[PDB]
């Protein structure tokens, strides 16, 4: 991932003949190898590269095997050497004009390769290393949201967006916000005829566009254009007349997508800067005449739906959704994907109780842990004397006895209610005694 | 090539295909449309197969294969072809072991054939064939007939006329050009050959387009199963190529959307870019493209190959962790709930082909499953399987609606079996479950027996989970139908009868059940399945006899209740098979029986709680030992091993008991008819009471007493009569029969006499009671009329007094416990004495054979040897009891010297063995030594030194094949010792057996170094090799001697020898090892013995290598003198003491000084003036009886060189000279990397040959028409050159070899390949990292990469060939430029890509065991041929007193 500066391995004349051998060769994985091998020195590498954006800028820009094949195979190069050691994407960098040549040579047919390479390449920018941000004709690639684009070329145009949007956040928002507007303008008036299934690419590239908005976030100079948005007229006569009728004949995945357009446009935040080392900070503005908190609270079944199917909506395009909205299994299955997230080490420690005094032996082990020692940790429960059940039976006889032995009589913590417990008077629970109900929680 | 070493509907269809004129046969397997039978084994339709080969390798040698001469193909043959192709097809997808499929080879020419319906048919076998090469590995052999590589030509995407002419490239030319096909003259002219054929049928077939485009999916798709790796899968592939295919899917007509689907399901089932194939069928989608194709099927009727093509694809998607999460969000799991509970219009087999689907959909991903449950689908399916069953009920079978209830119960019985997915036992008695379960139990003939065993994994598992239920299945009438069911006989089907022990099992929870299962007989059903002979097969195909005795044993453990009738059971089914025997063919027999002693042996006699009720001894002895009379059981089998595990077992519960009964039913078959069936009844019996006795561990009293009792040995006795009867009518007891039978007697007898001397509390007169009786018995027949089986009671005594023995304690100590005084008095041999004057006589008479009379001294010879073994003191002087003890020794002489000529190969064995004992005190070492040389004054051992006067006489009139067997025996140490007899055997030329007595006595030796100087002169034009080793050896061991302050001798040693020219391989080996030994011994010795040059005899033995026979003696021996030639006396020290270094590291106890003499013998044989040196002063931790001792680049000095430049610069003619010079000198840099700064920058030239006789052959591309010894020659060659890169540091002799590697490596392809791998083989064996970090540095300075990447480039052609080769060059320059990529430092850690055919076959594969050995191997290998194998020689003896000294 660091600069390497080696020893040329081989003369700097040889290396072009060598790049169009490797192009106009199948099955070149290993001479792709070569490739790297060779790039460890810093000319090579800038060289090759520079041979490669040169191949690819010739064969469309100004037109034995096809120049589509030649261009399709000029990417797949230069996307794989970014991917192993990366010090190629900070060649882009260096000459910045490079990222330009990529830029101009994206027609219908190129636009899926060429994505996928700048997601890489976008990388150069995060050190704060660009040198000339102002020169970069990033223009270009703001537009490409006017190509067709599949969900996981979508997927790398995020991501150079995330890698540019401190550099070029009033650039991209002025065609965003725009887009959208154009677009939601479009719907309202083909409202008579609006079919979320038969304006599908529509809604889409339209859900496409908010989402990227909120990815960088608003200046306060377009915070009169954003609430324009969040209270287009579309939005009212959707959830009021077409919804219902859309319910009765279209399937829920056809709707959905006006449901994650509409709740991104009220998720979007306003952010200020990168005051911090590499996170840049957020704040919440507040809508008035809209009705958001209306219609989600309406159709709050119809969310969950949409929640059950995919949970992976409350990390996306729900995920500025108020938690107050899930139902509890939504809500309960969602605590869970986000406490599972944090993967630390979970070691396996031995527990040795007696059928007695489950409690006592749990709270003389367990209390010389403290709680990230007791959250990690594979209890392997092994009950004094009888042997006769799997790991994962012990493992509930465990909670299951000790839930028994806390509400106990000799134990005197807690004092019932009928089915439920209430904990003990504070004059007859004893002082040494409290630390009890720390092991408890 | 044909395949090399059943039913109704089957066997008719294999019938009629055998039998059918060629003409009927297109129009039958037209008929055969689909498999709607049971699946078979390919091993039945081997005739039928081997017919399809040879009509269709008439087809393929009658129009041309490659040519295809005639090109109009008759409707006649080519409707043939196409019924052929598809009937395999259909055929192999439905039968078992489908790599026996041995007709590729004839398969193949009809997919570049001009009949497109053949291609497709062709190519639809060989893609379903390439599918199960993941699956079984086996099928690649099958598949390796047709080469694979050729249909690469078929891949090319096909376009409306796009090149008119083909290019090709052509080798020596090395040119390519077009080549102009619109001429459409004639069908002659309109490897290259198969890919021209496609390139015209591309162009000329543009009408039949569609069927060309379908080929290239089929071929794609066999060669996706292949090998997924050589395949032109690109970033441009998934762009265009992959969501054209499945566009044509959606979109084109049948023909063509089947083959794409065949394309997609390769690229799918082989996981290639599996994440982007998903992606592109919008498999997330309520309507995507797989989604709504399935509605497709289900709702229209299109044809069946493509519904069933489709639904195969769909199942594999069903088995995609991340297709099925995606198909889930599409609502696939939803579909299918509302579509079977919902629409009743869809056929049997449709519905059947959605339960099928979720037979994968649901255990592939959990949360399928829980939508499943969610959705109320179990009660779909209950609901559903009610409905069919009760359709079918009262109706003829209709196939389609019993698979679909098939399909319903395995649904079923696997979720209820996947423990995870038990969630499906929730709905089970509120559901048409046990409605519909009882329904078919109760009329099981209208079901499949597969149908009725689903049912038993399902109701079975359903009360293992929950037996709290089981009532409710009581009452549903479960139990009752199920008891309805077992009235009805046994079915044919392994899954039936594999699960009906487990449903019995589960239903013997209810106490109530089981008085029910007891009272109705339902156990019978588990008990005839060993009598049926139909289900024999199955129950040993599958392990059903194994698994009804786990059951067995369970049952009766687990419930002792059912313990009598499964008792009863046992041994009546026990004694219905053993009635079987007489009537049944002994193959099926022995089947039947191995089928249930396979059951016996886990059901009976385990150690486990309540097993003692259902073992009987006495049943079981009775029944194992009435089967084995009646059948004959080889050992090699299983069943002899569980019969014989189950008869041990009784043995060991009652030894008493087994014996007792045999012996009551051996002598009842001797009242009955003398037959020969009854004779093997009584061999057989014998065969089996031997087997109890010596595999008896511990032995009981009472058994002890029973052998010894008067009622045994007189039924033993009638054994005699009966066996001795046999010999009166010679033609029905042949004298062969008669032997092999006495031979049984007397092996049975011995084995009785063994248990009673093993046996503890034994009396001294209990044991000489039967040792009396069989003795006297023994001898009273060798006096009869009868002499023929004379060698077979001798052979027997032999092994009676052998009995009589010392439990063996002591290290060789052998003598009569009891029997001496039993013997001395029988006078034994007084009787032997008679028998050998006796035999003598009629030999006088002529009235016995030559040949016969020898093997009666063999006889008399070898129970004597066995006699005078056990004899106390024999030979050696005490006053006391030398009364009777002398008269035996006397009896020794006489009878050896009356026997003496007549010895022979097999005689002198036992007379060996008779002067071995005779001489015991002195040879095993038991006298004083002081002691041994007073006794030499005695009558005992005068006696003894007459009888070594016969031995040797004996020995000396024998020729070299007889005397080869005792040549060194150790009896040669005493009897040679003398210098008398000494000469008597050197003047008989039997230098060999000199030469070993010599090497292990030095009191022999020393008459040894008396003929030295006598035998110099006839050293030279000797041609006896054991004459040469002598001495070799004798010269070698005398410098040895004189190490030991004896120094003197080896200098009066003076002489001129002159070898004369021998063509045998023997002598020119003896004589080398002559030369290696005076060459060796002048480095650290003065040997005044002048020879002529070794490179004179050493030249020799390169030439003779090629032609003699066992050529690794030589080229050991020519190796060996090569470095004593070359290695100077301080270098041979070092060598030495590097030796010695290995073993004072590892600072461990080493106790004593002959463990380490013996260890490093090698080292010691080497040079013992220096191996002395290293032990007196750097002594080492051994204790030697005496508490312990105190302990702790190659530039060598002195080397002469001038014969590595001799060996360096000689150029053999023969092919096989050159691999053993060449293999020399890679030993030389390896031992002395300091003999390559020797060469004179001029012999730089000479290296060139090592170079260009390696390019000779690439060993990455493997050529055709090559030679093993072309191979080695270039290999070892190569090596030498790699060796010296890595063995030394000469920084200029490397860079003249980097010179001419790089000028040679852009010659040619050829060169390109062999030295761009040569140059990266010096770095990837990696000696050291210093001399790797020189060779790393030295070929960047070389600028190696700039060459072979500018030899790459310039070799670039539009060639198939070229992707082969890239593969390949690209390794060597990947490595290298990874080298020069990552630091010096961590440079060396980088790793690489991070009978004359009988004859010929000897020769080659000493080629291959050519190999450079380390040098305390090679320094062994020397020692190997002076010491010859023996662990001690004198020399170490005298040795380990000097180091303790």
């Amino acid at each position: 991932i660091a600069e390497r500066e080696a020893a040329a391995s081989v003369p700097i004349d040889i290396v072009f003949g060598l790049i169009h051998m490797v192009l106009q060769c199948g099955n070149r994985r290993n001479l792709y190898r070569i490739i790297h091998n060779i790039s460890a020195n810093k000319e090579v590498r800038i060289f090759s590269v520079e041979t490669l954006v040169n191949s690819i800028y010739q064969a469309v820009v100004e037109g034995v095997i096809a120049p589509e094949v030649i261009t399709k195979r000029g990417f797949e190069a230069l996307t794989y050497l970014c991917t192993k050691s990366s010090d190629f994407t900070t060649v882009f960098s260096y000459n910045t004009e490079l990222i330009n040549k990529i830029l101009q040579a994206t027609n219908k047919r190129t636009i899926s390769e060429s994505v996928k390479l700048l997601s890489t390449v976008g990388d150069c920018f995060n050190n704060d290393k660009v040198a000339e941000p102002e020169n970069i004709e990033v223009r270009k690639y703001i537009g490409f949201l006017e190509y067709d684009m599949t969900d996981d070329t979508f997927k790398h145009f995020c991501e150079f967006i995330k890698k540019t949007d401190r550099f070029y956040r009033p650039m991209y928002l002025l065609y965003l916000m725009g887009g959208s507007k154009k677009s939601l303008e479009e719907c309202l008036d083909k409202k008579a005829e609006f079919n979320s299934h038969t304006h599908h690419k529509g809604i889409i590239k339209l859900v496409r566009m908010l989402s990227l908005v909120n990815i960088m976030g608003i200046t306060e100079t377009y915070l009169d254009s954003l609430m324009e948005l969040r209270e287009m007229p579309f939005w009212e006569y959707y959830f009021n007349i077409i919804l219902p009728k859309e319910k009765e004949s279209l399937y829920a995945s056809s709707i959905l997508p006006l449901f994650k357009a509409f709740v991104i446009v009220h998720t979007i935040q306003m952010y200020i800067g990168r005051n911090e080392n590499i996170n840049e900070f957020s704040e919440i503005p507040n809508s008035d005449s809209s009705i958001y908190y209306s219609v989600v609270e309406k159709e709050k079944d119809l969310i969950n739906t949409f929640i059950q199917a995919d949970p992976d909506l409350l990390f996306h395009a729900f995920a500025g959704l108020q938690k107050k909205i899930l139902d509890f299994d939504n809500k309960r299955i969602y605590f869970y994907k986000k406490i599972r997230e944090d993967v630390q080490l979970r070691p396996t420690i031995s527990l040795m109780v007696q059928r007695g005094a489950v409690f006592e032996d749990t709270f003389h082990q367990l209390m010389r842990l403290n709680g990230e020692q007791v959250r990690n940790a594979k209890f392997n429960i092994k009950f004094a004397g009888e042997e006769g059940v799997d790991a994962g039976g012990l493992t509930r006889e465990w909670y299951s006895e000790l839930s028994k032995e806390m509400f106990n009589a000799n134990y005197a913590l807690f004092t019932p209610i009928g089915s439920s417990y209430q904990p003990n008077h504070i004059s007859h629970i004893n002082p040494e005694h409290l630390v009890y109900f720390k092991f408890i929680g | 090539g044909p395949m090399k070493i059943p039913g109704k509907q089957i066997s008719n269809t294999i019938k009629q295909l055998s039998n059918l004129p060629e003409e009927e046969l297109p129009t039958y397997l037209n008929n055969i449309y689909e498999w709607r039978c049971a699946k078979t084994d390919l091993l039945y339709w081997v005739d039928v197969l081997d017919r399809f080969d040879e009509i269709l390798k008439a087809v393929v040698t009658e129009y041309g294969l490659g040519q295809f001469q005639n090109k109009p193909m008759k409707e006649s043959d080519k409707e043939m072809v196409y019924a052929i192709l598809k009937f395999q097809k259909l055929l192999v997808e439905n039968s078992s072991n489908k790599s026996m499929f041995s007709s590729f080879d004839v398969v193949e020419p009809f997919i570049y054939s001009f009949e497109l319906d053949l291609a497709i048919e062709a190519l639809y076998l060989v893609s379903f064939f390439a599918s199960k090469i993941h699956i079984q590995r086996s099928i690649k052999t099958s598949m390796a007939l047709m080469k694979m590589e050729t249909l690469k030509t078929l891949i090319e995407r096909v376009k409306e006329k796009p090149q008119s002419m083909y290019t090709y490239y052509d080798e020596t030319t090395n040119n390519c050009k077009r080549v102009s096909i619109k001429k459409a003259v004639k069908k002659g002219i309109y490897q290259e050959i198969r890919r021209f054929i496609h390139a015209i049928r591309l162009h000329e077939m543009a009408e039949q387009h569609e069927k060309l485009k379908i080929i290239r999916m089929l071929a794609f798709s066999a060669l996706v199963y292949y090998n997924y790796t050589d395949l032109p899968i690109d970033s441009e592939f998934i762009s265009r190529d992959l969501p054209e295919t499945l566009a044509i899917i959606n979109t084109e007509s049948y023909q063509m959307r089947e083959a794409a689907v065949t394309m997609i399901d390769a690229i799918f089932r082989m996981r290639i870019r599996h994440s982007a194939v998903i992606a592109a069928m919008n498999a997330q989608s309520h309507e995507g493209m797989i989604m709504n194709l399935l509605k497709k099927v289900v709702n229209e009727d299109v044809p069946e190959h493509f519904a069933i093509v489709f639904f195969n694809f769909l199942s594999s998607c069903f088995a995609s962790g991340p297709c099925v999460s995606a198909l889930f969000s599409a609502g696939i799991v939803q579909y299918v709930c509302n579509t079977l509970r919902d629409q009743p219009d869809i056929s049997y087999r449709k519905r059947m082909r959605l339960v099928m689907g979720a037979n994968t959909f649901l255990f592939t991903l959990p949360a399928p499953f829980t939508w499943f449950i969610s959705e109320n689908g179990i009660r779909i399916l209950s609901k559903e399987l009610l409905l069919a069953v009760d359709v079918a009920l009262g109706n003829i079978k209709d196939h389609d609606l019993l698979m679909y209830i098939n399909s319903i119960m395995k649904i079923i019985s696997q979720l209820f079996k996947n423990a995870g997915t038990a969630e499906a036992m929730r709905g089970f008695l509120e559901g048409e479950f046990p409605r519909a379960i009882s329904l078919i139990l109760f009329h099981s003939e209208e079901f499949t027996p597969s149908i009725l065993a689903y049912l038993f994994s399902a109701v079975g598992d359903y009360i293992h989970n929950e037996p709290s239920n089981l009532p409710f299945i009581i009452e549903a009438g479960i139990f009752d139908g199920f008891v309805m069911c077992m009235k009805k006989e046994l079915p044919e089907s392994p899954d039936f009868l594999l699960e009906l022990p487990n449903l019995i099992e589960a239903f013997f929870l209810n106490s109530e059940l089981i008085k029910k299962i007891d009272e109705e007989n339902i156990l019978d059903r588990i008990f005839e399945s060993f009598e049926i002979v139909n289900l024999s097969n199955i129950i040993l195909m599958y392990d059903i006899g194994r698994a009804y005795g786990i059951f067995l044993e369970n049952l009766v453990r687990h419930y002792p209740i059912i313990s009598l009738t499964v008792k009863e059971k046992i041994y009546n089914t026990m004694k219905n098979l053993e009635s079987m025997i007489p009537n049944t063919d002994p193959e099926l027999m022995r089947l039947l029986l191995g089928n249930l002693f396979r059951m016996m042996h886990r059901a009976v006699y385990r150690k486990t709680t309540n097993n003692q009720l259902i073992t009987d001894k006495g049943l079981l002895n009775n029944r194992i030992i009435s089967m084995l009379m009646l059948i004959e059981i080889p050992t090699e089998t299983e069943l002899y091993t569980d019969v014989m595990n189950i008869l041990m077992e009784v043995f060991d519960e009652d030894q008493t008991y087994v014996i007792s009964y045999i012996a009551k039913v051996i002598d009842r078959v001797m009242k009955n008819k003398v037959t020969l069936e009854n004779i093997e009844k009584i061999k057989r019996i014998l065969l089996i009471v031997n087997y109890l006795i010596f595999k008896n561990e511990e032995t009981c009293e009472e058994f002890i007493k029973h052998c010894t009792s008067k009622g045994f040995l007189q039924i033993v006795k009638r054994i005699s009569q009966y066996f001795d009867n046999l010999k009166k009518d010679t033609a029905l007891v042949s004298v062969a029969k008669n032997e092999s039978l006495t031979n049984l007697y007397y092996s049975f007898t011995m084995g009785i006499l063994k248990t009673v001397y093993r046996y503890s509390k034994t009396n001294a007169k209990e044991y000489l009671k039967i040792f009396g009786l069989l003795v006297e018995d023994l001898l009273s027949k060798t006096e009869q009329i009868d002499h023929l089986y004379y060698t077979q009671r001798m052979h027997g005594l032999k092994n009676y007094i052998m009995v009589d023995k010392s439990p063996q304690q002591y290290p060789q100590k052998n003598e009569f416990v009891v029997t001496q005084e039993y013997l001395m008095g029988i006078n034994l041999s007084e009787t032997l004495m008679e028998h050998a004057k006796n035999s003598v006589s009629m030999l006088k008479d002529e009235k016995i054979t030559m040949d016969a009379h020898k093997k009666v001294v063999s006889s008399i010879l070898e129970v004597l040897s066995i006699y005078v073994r056990g004899i106390k003191n024999l030979f050696v002087p005490v006053k006391e009891p030398k009364k009777k003890v002398c008269e035996i020794e006397e009896h020794v002489l006489i009878i050896v010297e009356l026997l003496m000529d007549y010895i022979d190969k097999s005689s002198i064995e036992h007379l060996l063995n008779i002067v071995k004992t005779a001489f015991f005190v002195t040879l095993r070492k038991q006298i004083t030594k002081e002691m041994d040389r007073e006794n030499e004054g005695s009558a005992e051992y005068k006696r003894r030194n007459i009888l070594g006067s016969f031995f040797i006489s004996v020995f000396l009139n024998l020729p070299k094949e007889e005397t080869e067997a005792v040549l060194k025996s150790d009896i040669f140490t005493i009897l040679v010792k003398n210098k008398k007899t000494f000469k008597q055997v050197y003047n008989k030329n039997c230098f060999g057996l000199l030469q070993y007595a010599a090497i292990k006595e030095s009191r022999v030796f020393s008459h040894l170094v008396s003929f030295i100087p006598k035998m110099t002169k006839q050293v030279g034009a000797s041609t006896d090799p054991a004459f040469l080793k002598l001495y070799a050896v004798g010269l070698v061991f005398v410098a040895m001697r004189d190490t030991l302050k004896k120094t003197t001798v080896l200098s009066r040693f003076i002489g001129n020898i002159v070898f004369a020219e021998s063509t045998c391989p023997a002598v020119v080996e003896a004589q080398g090892i002559v030369i290696l030994a005076i060459v060796k011994l002048k480095i650290e010795y003065n040997l005044a013995i002048t020879i002529e040059d070794p490179i004179i005899h050493l030249n020799r033995i390169y030439a003779i290598v090629e032609t003699a026979e066992q050529k690794e003696g030589l080229v050991i021996l020519a190796n060996l003198l090569i470095r004593r030639v070359i290695e100077s006396k301080e270098a041979a020290k070092e060598a030495v003491d590097t030796i010695i270094k290995n073993k004072h590291l590892g600072k461990s106890r080493m106790y004593t000084v002959h463990t380490v003499c013996s260890n490093l013998r090698n080292a010691l044989f080497y040079s013992i003036s220096s191996f002395l040196e290293y032990l007196s002063s750097n002594f080492e931790c051994i204790s030697a009886g005496w508490e312990e001792i105190r302990h702790k680049i190659k530039i060598y000095s002195g080397l002469n060189a001038e014969l590595f430049r001799t060996l360096f610069v000689h150029r053999a003619t023969g092919k096989m000279e050159q691999i053993v010079r060449i293999h020399s000198l890679c030993l030389l840099v390896v031992s002395f990397p300091q003999l390559i700064s020797t060469l004179v920058p001029e012999d730089y030239s000479f290296f060139m040959y090592f170079l260009e006789n390696h390019a000779a052959y690439s060993k990455s591309l493997k050529p055709s028409a090559f030679q093993q010894e072309d191979k080695t020659l270039a290999y070892w060659s190569g090596h030498f050159i790699m060796l010296i890169f890595n063995h030394t540091t000469y920084v200029e002799v490397k860079k003249y070899i980097l010179e001419k590697v790089l000028e040679l490596l852009p010659t040619s392809i050829n060169a390109t390949v062999i030295f761009s791998e040569l140059i990266q083989e010096i770095l990837t064996m990696r000696f050291s990292k210093n001399t790797f970090d020189e060779n790393t540095a030295l070929v960047k300075e070389m600028n190696c990469l700039e060459v072979m990447i500018r030899s790459t480039m310039q070799i670039d052609n539009r060639r198939k060939d070229y992707g082969s080769i890239m593969e390949i060059l690209t390794k060597p320059m990947e490595y290298i430029t990874r080298i020069l990529a990552v630091d010096e430092k961590e440079a060396f850690y980088e790793e690489v890509t991070q009978q004359s055919s009988s004859e010929q076959s000897e020769k080659n594969e000493f080629l291959k065991s050519l190999c450079i050995l380390p040098i305390s191997k090679l320094i062994g290998k020397e020692m190997e041929i002076f010491n010859a194998d023996e662990r001690m020689p004198f020399v170490q003896k005298i040795l380990e007193g000097s180091i303790i000294s």
